[PDB]
């Protein structure tokens, strides 16, 4: 009784125990730890957040020259002290070492110089002329004195390790080439040239290598130690994907070295004539984007199970899918402007098995995703990496021949992916019918209201009717679209996510096998791929326009 | 160190034996110790403030109340009649003022 | 300084997180607690929490580390609060005074299986004064 | 140009022997019916005893990713480095497994190598491992490579 | 220098900048490079000054800030408290900034900057905060002659570097050093501060003397490893731990990279002299006593420590195989950093497993050079180096009671991958089996001469006693690495296949044929002087504790029968045993101790735990009778510590319970003559 009662009174006694051995205020901590508590948390806080910007106005100073005329010259023009600066951090990489030793005043002032370059709604046309102009003479402020050479010593000494200060130097280069400065490109074409340096391709391939990509068992361990309660201590979690950042910074500075259709550097990538030896940039990067697709289908193959993906995993798979749009933009940028080296040698290469597993992923993930409501962002990212990897496609295929090998390598690659594509090529007529529907009078007789926020019956009835949907359409559909108790769904909304991403990614894959089909005329397995795609090509017919051109290759082309 | 007319190879010479035999063990210490901020709680730590007065002027740099601890200056007089071993711990005397 | 009484008190308290009664509580037996109320703690806070109390340093609390935290703790009057607020919350018929009636949602609140015949021939001896309903009298002298 | 083991053929699982300090060609073997066993076929006398593949033949059925496998037991392709693959007997039908129970030979720690006529469970599954350094995991399995099965129930190699 | 003679040399230096609140300074008169450099030194000088002075201002600041905020919690936290109860303190987002930890407080308490206002401090006490800010802002000079330092210093460098073109990298590197911090004053205290700690007056001696140990031994590592300096390492880590600021500041002692300094200083003298073997042991030893007694010390050290794991494993075999050096190598220092830290351990990553791994592979496939060197007799493989190497792995692999699933895994997978790491007993092929090996080790225990040398007395290993402890630890290293049961019953299928590989690895027939081995028993001699074998040599307790984990985790005991035939072969005869050492003489004897730890550690909580299967024994009444008995002899005893006979009170109460009231009756006849005495012993 009286017992029973205590055991009544006892949870309500255990919380108040366990709360007051819990209950640990400041105030009771002796003054000196928590005045050093204080120092590192104002530290954190303020002192670290306070931002000053000074990188424009230090550079500007250290580049003007300090009255030598005036001066006692009696001879040449003497260097200023930023081309003093940039000569010793040159000279100290042209310096033998076993290894690149970490320097913090080049670590800084790389940072200040790459600052002093980008200094970064509608805007006029004179503006960005203006602003084009202005980064051109922040960017000839430094590779006049010498910052091209600089930024690919360091690179050659880096000996393919990363670190610091090769994070440092690709900001640099990046800064300075951002635009695709014709000058810059030179100035490193030339120097790498006279120089015949065969470090610098050694040391890029070792830092393709030496790139990260996602750690299954990483991410295991850290959501164990987030289940057991454990906070995570580093500031991203960055065990998965060590380094997001500098993979991307490295591939965007090949991107930016390509830019223009730079044809004679897109050469001298793949093949070095002056060099000794010769380093494949193009095949090592085929390689590491392989690497990061078995990556994010190891995440797939983790999350397939899963009802819904948690913060973590998404942002992981965002950077992820960051990584790899840069991977397929490099790639891009690699073999467009017809060359024909590059061309080949992609389709040589183990291309085709990233592409195969990007389909399936692509394929899965649009029908998983999208009947969830919170992981809009993460389908619009992969939206855009289909997009890019289509685009990366198309290049392939420019400058094509009739019955050519990489169009026969494309029809053998579609048929090993034939399920994934047959899927995805269902999703987009199915997202693509949506907007005929409605804008069909038969929806403006279900809502002849302005507002149009139909209910779900409502649009059930109506899809029904529409009977263009089957059963199995209608109920992803439903489960696709995410209203209130109401039922009151924004069909604007509705229609826009699901048609736009649908409309220039369809229209995409329309083109590319258009021009399969066009260039590859008497092939069985071509022909039963279009059949499954009639739909698609059908709706894109209006808008698809097509022309012949005498190309560059004194050929005709069509585009 | 006084002399105007010694050769310069001999001054210079002559200069680092000063600074070697008397000076640079305690200048190494405080050298090693200088990035290191250890400042106890006291009336003294207490009393100091970013200016010197109201307006907002820079002080002299160096004076002032420094009360963050340093190595402490050991010296030990340099005589061969003493038979006590204790005299080869820390460095030489020398007339510092 | 503490009451005898409050004494014993927190010597039954002291004995609810000691089930083995050796009078140590380990991380590990602190922890059964925790979790049982919902928390879920790492055994570095667990560690963290006893060792700040562990004046000893033996990484158990005794009874007299446990006083002298309870001391640190402004626990004047919260007791029988405590137990005044118990009192209401167990009469959810509001009516001051708890009806065998009630008892049969409460039962079923902590999650205790005593059949509920004998909860009323266990509440006819709870019931001293007898009145069928316990009010706050009836329920102090039950704690 | 060079041709990949693919699901659905016919193939041979073929080891080698240097016993006295020649090279000896086996290949295993099975008998559906009465001994469960597995044996080996010497295929390298040929000249003078012919083999017996009509034992020796092995059906690949499935390739299926390790984490495929996973969630498979919880609830044409092309053969990859690293994947588990499914083996049925042609002859008889059933499936080399690890039987899990050993005839002691003079080692405790393995276990015997037989046929299973069940589907299911994790026996039946081996997972393909890349022997020589050039090969790695998610690579295409060539039709003539050198290969290390490993049971995914006893992690022990096939031995 | 100080006031006027520093305010004259100032004055000197430039008149105009340094003038008291034409003449041409040092810095103005068209100095040399070599000039120029030492001009460049003193200039940093002052910077650093200055960083001082700044530090000590924020440092005084500091204090009363702190002291307001205090006062305020406290007033805050008394408001919060009249409202609420003790008990929904739990509960109470209200509280839960109470509940924080201190760090976590503080942060959510300064958050006044921009205006999210989530901060729950007021206005006035933001005030003093918001104006120090800006002060020390405008002091750093980050909000017309040039009147300061910092643009003085801007001004020269530039106009040197403009005048002429330096010829030198060293002035070159340091006047844009310089510049740069003059251009970043924020950097400089970034820098600073995470290397500032306050400490209280009564402090301040023993903070002095610690920081010239520790100047003694930073200084010491420009001179070479000889044998003075290395009395002078040893005395001043012996001042180092003796100061009791090393324990209750540890935050200190990691600003200050002590653990820094003491690896570097044992980094060298390993690394002098890898091929002409570790000269200056006890100097190892004592740098990876100092390092294992600062992981121990606090858990962000051994955080700090843990991130030089990698080297350590290289250097792992450095002492591994020299006697009265356990727990000064650094392996031991390894090991303190990843125990009991499941932060750490789940951090372990595979190749660290891997070294390891193969480190007692090839223990085990060769002999130990100096062991053999020194006359004991040649055998295939190494278990004074194997057991260290399996310890640590068991460290690794267990932690806080259960095991990490994810260690265990890799370990048990390089284990079976390569199976030379078991020993020749269970290499598979010719292997006599871990209860025909421990045999051979007693008989080897036994002989003199495989035991000795036979060509001080601690460094005479005991070879059967080497052997046995390896088995054991890899005994237990396994039991460890089983999966918990929480895991087998939901079912899952890895947890399931490495309970099946340890099963097949070691047959339970083994395990009970070891528990089943007896041991020797001390005796009185003639004289009546207690004659008592030695520990070091034979068989232990342990090695049985460590069979009986094996058999809990692994094999487990779920069968009436399997438990009774147990308590028949291997438990009874050594709870007898120990219930007959219970005299005043033998009681206290090593035999005795060790016995009794071993069966309250492991014997009698399995039994407790296995209590419901006591319930149907009617045919095995002798046995359950006399294992009553024997535990209340045992419970008898005095040399017995509390935990020990809470332990066989525990064990009594539940068998007791469990058992029909037939099977107590020569147990309560034994009691109607104890209980009545009313001593101690009747309360249980
Ligand atoms: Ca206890
Ligand atoms: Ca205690
Ligand atoms: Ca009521
Ligand atoms: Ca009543």
């Amino acid at each position: 009784k009286k017992a029973v009662w205590h055991k009544l009174l006892s949870k309500q006694r255990k919380r108040a125990v366990v709360a007051c051995f819990r209950m640990a205020p400041l105030y009771n901590l002796p003054r000196h730890r928590a005045v050093n508590l204080f120092l590192q948390g104002y530290e954190k806080s303020w002192i670290e957040t306070e931002e000053h910007y000074f990188e424009d106005k230090l550079i500007e100073d250290l580049a003007k020259p300090g009255a030598e005329p005036p001066e006692e010259d009696e001879g040449t023009k003497r260097v200023d002290p930023l081309h003093q600066l940039i000569l010793l951090f040159s000279r100290t990489a042209l310096t033998e070492k076993c290894k690149l030793e970490e320097d913090f005043l080049y670590m800084a002032y790389a940072d200040i110089m790459a600052k002093s370059c980008h200094d970064e709604e509608v805007k006029s046309f004179e503006e960005k002329e203006m602003e084009k102009q202005k980064l051109l003479y922040q960017q000839a402020r430094l590779h006049d004195r010498g910052a091209a050479e600089m930024v690919l010593q360091t690179i050659s000494a880096s000996k393919g390790e990363t670190g610091p200060m090769v994070a440092a130097t690709l900001k640099l280069g990046i800064a300075i080439l951002n635009g695709g400065n014709s000058t810059v490109q030179q100035k490193m074409l030339d120097y790498l040239k006279e120089k015949k340096d065969v470090g610098f391709f050694q040391s890029l391939a070792g830092l393709m290598q030496s790139c990260s990509v996602l750690d299954l068992n990483a991410f295991e361990r850290q959501n164990k130690a987030e289940g057991l309660g454990m906070v995570t201590e580093e500031g991203s979690g960055e065990k998965v994907l060590q380094d997001d950042e500098f993979t991307c910074d490295l591939f965007r500075f090949l991107q930016l070295l390509c830019e223009g259709h730079n044809s004679d550097f897109q050469n001298y990538l793949r093949t070095q004539t002056g060099n000794n030896t010769t380093v494949n940039i193009i095949i090592s990067t085929v390689d590491y984007l392989l690497r990061v697709q078995e990556s994010i289908s190891d995440f797939y193959w983790y999350y397939s199970g899963k009802d819904v993906i948690d913060e973590q995993g998404q942002r992981n798979f965002s950077k992820a899918i960051q990584v790899a749009k840069q991977v397929f933009n490099t790639l891009t940028e690699y073999i467009q402007g017809p060359c024909t080296g590059n061309q080949q040698s992609l389709a040589h290469s183990r291309l085709w098995d990233a592409v195969v597993g990007f389909l399936h992923v692509f394929a899965h993930m649009q029908m998983k995703l999208s009947q969830d409501s919170s992981q809009i962002e993460l389908l619009k990212e992969l939206m855009d990496l289909q997009k890019d990897m289509v685009v990366m496609l198309l290049s392939m295929l420019e400058g094509n021949v009739v019955n050519g090998t990489i169009g026969k390598q494309m029809v053998d690659m579609l048929v090993e992916s034939s399920n994934n594509v047959e899927m995805i090529l269902k999703f987009f007529d199915m997202f693509l019918k949506l907007k005929d529907l409605t804008s069909s009078d038969t929806f403006k007789e279900y809502d002849p209201d302005g507002k149009g926020v139909i209910s779900k019956r409502d649009f059930h009835k109506a899809m029904e009717s529409h009977k263009h949907y089957t059963q199995s359409e209608t109920e992803f559909l439903l489960s696709c679209a995410e209203t209130d108790e109401n039922e009151t769904l924004d069909y604007e909304e509705f229609v826009k996510r699901f048609h736009e991403p649908a409309k220039d990614i369809g229209f995409n894959v329309a083109v590319l096998l258009t021009n399969l089909s066009e260039h590859m005329p008497n092939d069985t397995r071509l022909q039963t791929f279009l059949e499954l795609a009639e739909s698609v090509l059908n709706y894109f017919q209006p808008f698809l326009g097509r022309i012949e051109i005498m190309g560059s290759a004194k050929r005709i082309e069509r585009v | 160190i006084e002399n105007k007319y010694m050769p310069g190879l001999l001054r210079a010479g002559y200069y680092d034996l000063l600074i070697d035999i008397h000076l640079s063990s305690y200048a190494t210490a405080r050298l090693m110790m200088n990035n290191e901020y250890i400042v106890p709680m006291t009336e003294e730590t207490k009393s100091i403030t970013l200016f010197p007065d109201e307006n907002k002027k820079h002080g002299l740099p160096g004076i002032g109340l420094s009360t963050s601890l340093r190595p402490r200056m050991q010296f030990s007089s340099p005589s061969f009649v003493s038979i006590s071993n204790e005299c080869y711990q820390y460095s030489p005397e020398f007339p510092l003022d | 300084q503490l009451t005898e009484e409050q004494i014993a008190e927190f010597k039954e308290a002291f004995s609810l997180f000691d089930k083995d009664g050796d009078g140590t509580i380990t991380t590990k037996e602190l922890g059964t607690v925790m979790r049982s109320l919902g928390q879920n703690p790492t055994e570095a806070e667990l560690q963290d929490m006893i060792n700040e109390v562990d004046a000893d340093g033996n990484g158990t609390i005794d009874f007299p580390e446990f006083l002298t935290m309870m001391a640190r703790k402004m626990k004047d009057t919260d007791s029988e609060e405590e137990i005044r607020e118990a009192f209401r919350v167990f009469d959810k018929d509001g009516n001051g005074y708890i009806s065998a009636a009630e008892l049969r949602h409460v039962m079923t609140n902590l999650g205790e299986k005593l059949t509920d015949e004998e909860v009323d021939e266990m509440i006819r001896e709870a019931d001293i004064d007898g009145d069928g309903q316990v009010n706050y009298e009836e329920f102090v002298q039950m704690m | 140009e060079i041709q990949f083991l693919r699901t659905d053929d016919e193939v041979v699982l073929q080891c080698t022997a240097t016993i006295h300090k020649e090279q000896q060609k086996l290949c295993l073997a099975a008998e559906g019916f009465g001994n469960r066993l597995c044996f080996l076929e010497s295929t390298s006398n040929s000249k003078n005893v012919p083999p017996d593949l009509s034992i020796c033949t092995f059906v690949l059925e499935q390739s299926l990713s390790v984490r495929a496998l996973q969630e498979m037991l919880a609830n044409h392709r092309t053969l990859l480095y690293g994947h588990a693959i499914l083996l049925r007997h042609s002859y008889s039908g059933m499936y080399l497994c690890c039987l899990s129970t050993s005839r002691s030979s003079t080692d405790k720690l393995a276990f015997d190598v037989g046929l299973q006529e069940d589907t299911t469970g994790e026996a039946c599954w081996w997972t393909i491992h890349p022997a020589s350094k050039q090969r790695s995991e998610g690579e295409k399995v060539r039709v003539g490579d050198d290969l290390i099965l490993v049971s995914v129930s006893s992690e022990r190699y096939l031995h | 220098f100080h006031n006027e003679d520093l305010k004259h040399i100032l004055q000197l230096i430039e008149p105009s900048v340094f003038k008291e609140a034409p003449k041409e300074g040092l810095l103005q008169m068209k100095l040399p490079e070599p000039v120029k450099l030492q001009m460049c030194l003193l200039l940093q000088y002052l910077c650093d000054c200055q960083v001082r002075h700044r530090i000590e201002a924020i440092v005084a600041f500091s204090d009363d800030f702190v002291a307001k905020l205090q006062d305020n919690q406290r007033f805050r936290y008394n408001e919060v408290m009249q409202a609420l109860n003790m008990s929904a303190a739990l509960t109470a987002r209200k509280t839960k900034e109470f509940r924080s930890p201190p760090q976590e407080q503080i942060n959510m308490l300064l958050n006044f900057k921009d205006d999210k206002s989530e901060c729950p401090c007021p206005e006035e006490i933001r005030d003093q905060l918001l104006d120090f800010h800006e002060d020390l802002m405008t002091h750093c000079g980050i909000e017309k002659k040039s009147s300061t330092l910092q643009q003085l210093i801007s001004e020269t460098m530039v106009r040197w570097a403009q005048e002429s073109v330096i010829e030198d990298p060293e002035l070159v590197r340091a006047m844009f050093v310089l510049l740069h911090r003059q251009y970043d004053g924020i950097g400089g205290l970034v820098r600073a501060l995470p290397k500032t700690y306050t400490i209280n007056g009564v402090s301040v001696e023993d903070t002095i003397n610690l920081l010239a140990s520790l100047g003694q031994i930073r200084s010491l590592l420009s001179v070479r490893m000889g044998k003075e300096e290395e009395k002078l390492m040893i005395r001043g880590l012996g001042d180092i731990m003796n100061n009791k600021v090393f324990y209750q500041h540890p935050n200190l002692m990691r600003a200050l990279g002590m653990h820094e300094t003491v690896m570097e200083v044992m980094v060298n003298v390993l690394g002098g002299g890898e091929s002409k073997e570790i000269t200056f042991p006890k100097m190892v030893a004592n740098c990876c006593r100092f390092l294992c007694y600062f992981c121990r010390i606090s858990r962000q050290n051994q955080k700090a420590m843990f991130d030089h794991l990698s080297y350590l494993l290289e250097n792992s075999s450095v002492g591994l195989a020299s006697p009265a050096m356990r727990g000064s190598t650094p392996l031991d220092v390894a090991a303190a950093s990843v125990m009991d830290n499941n932060e750490l351990a789940l951090a372990l990553r595979e190749p660290d497993l891997e070294k390891v791994v193969r480190y007692l592979a090839g223990c085990g496939l060769q002999s130990c050079q100096m062991l053999v060197s020194k006359g004991y007799p040649d055998i295939g493989w190494n278990p004074v180096e194997g057991e260290r190497y399996l310890d640590f792995l068991r460290f690794a692999v267990f932690c806080n009671g259960e095991s990490v699933e994810e260690n265990a895994n890799v370990v048990v997978r390089l284990l079976i991958r390569r199976p030379e790491c078991f020993g020749p007993a269970l290499r598979g092929e010719g292997g006599n089996g871990l209860l025909a090996a421990m045999e051979e080790a007693i008989k080897i225990a036994e002989d003199p001469s495989r035991d000795g040398p036979s060509p001080e007395e601690d460094d005479t290993i005991h070879m059967g006693n080497a052997i046995m402890t390896f088995y054991s630890a890899l005994i237990d290293l396994l039991g460890r690495c089983a999966p918990e049961m929480h895991l087998i019953h939901a079912g899952k299928g890895e947890a399931i296949r490495i309970r099946s590989i340890l099963r097949s690895l070691i047959p339970l027939g083994d395990l009970v044929g070891v528990i089943s081995i007896a041991f020797q028993m001390p005796t009185i001699a003639k004289d009546g002087n207690v004659v008592e074998p030695d520990m070091s040599a034979g068989f232990c307790p342990d090695h049985k504790a460590a069979m009986v984990l094996f058999l809990d985790r692994v094999y487990g005991i779920e069968v009436q029968d399997f438990l009774l035939h147990l308590l028949e072969v291997g438990f009874l005869p050594d709870l007898r045993a120990a219930a007959s050492l219970d005299t005043a003489a033998l009681s206290a004897t090593d035999m005795a101790l060790a016995l009794n730890r071993y069966l309250c550690t492991a014997v009698l909580p399995l039994l407790t735990r296995c209590a419901p299967l006591f319930a149907g024994t009617e045919h095995h009444a002798s046995l359950i009778d006399s294992l009553l008995h024997t535990v209340y002899r045992l419970s008898k005893g005095c040399s017995l510590t509390k935990a020990q006979r809470d332990s066989i009170e525990v064990c009594l109460l539940s068998i007791c319970g469990q058992l029909r009231p037939s099977m107590m009756q020569h147990l309560l006849r034994r009691l109607v003559f104890d209980v009545p005495l009313l001593n101690e012993h009747a309360k249980m």
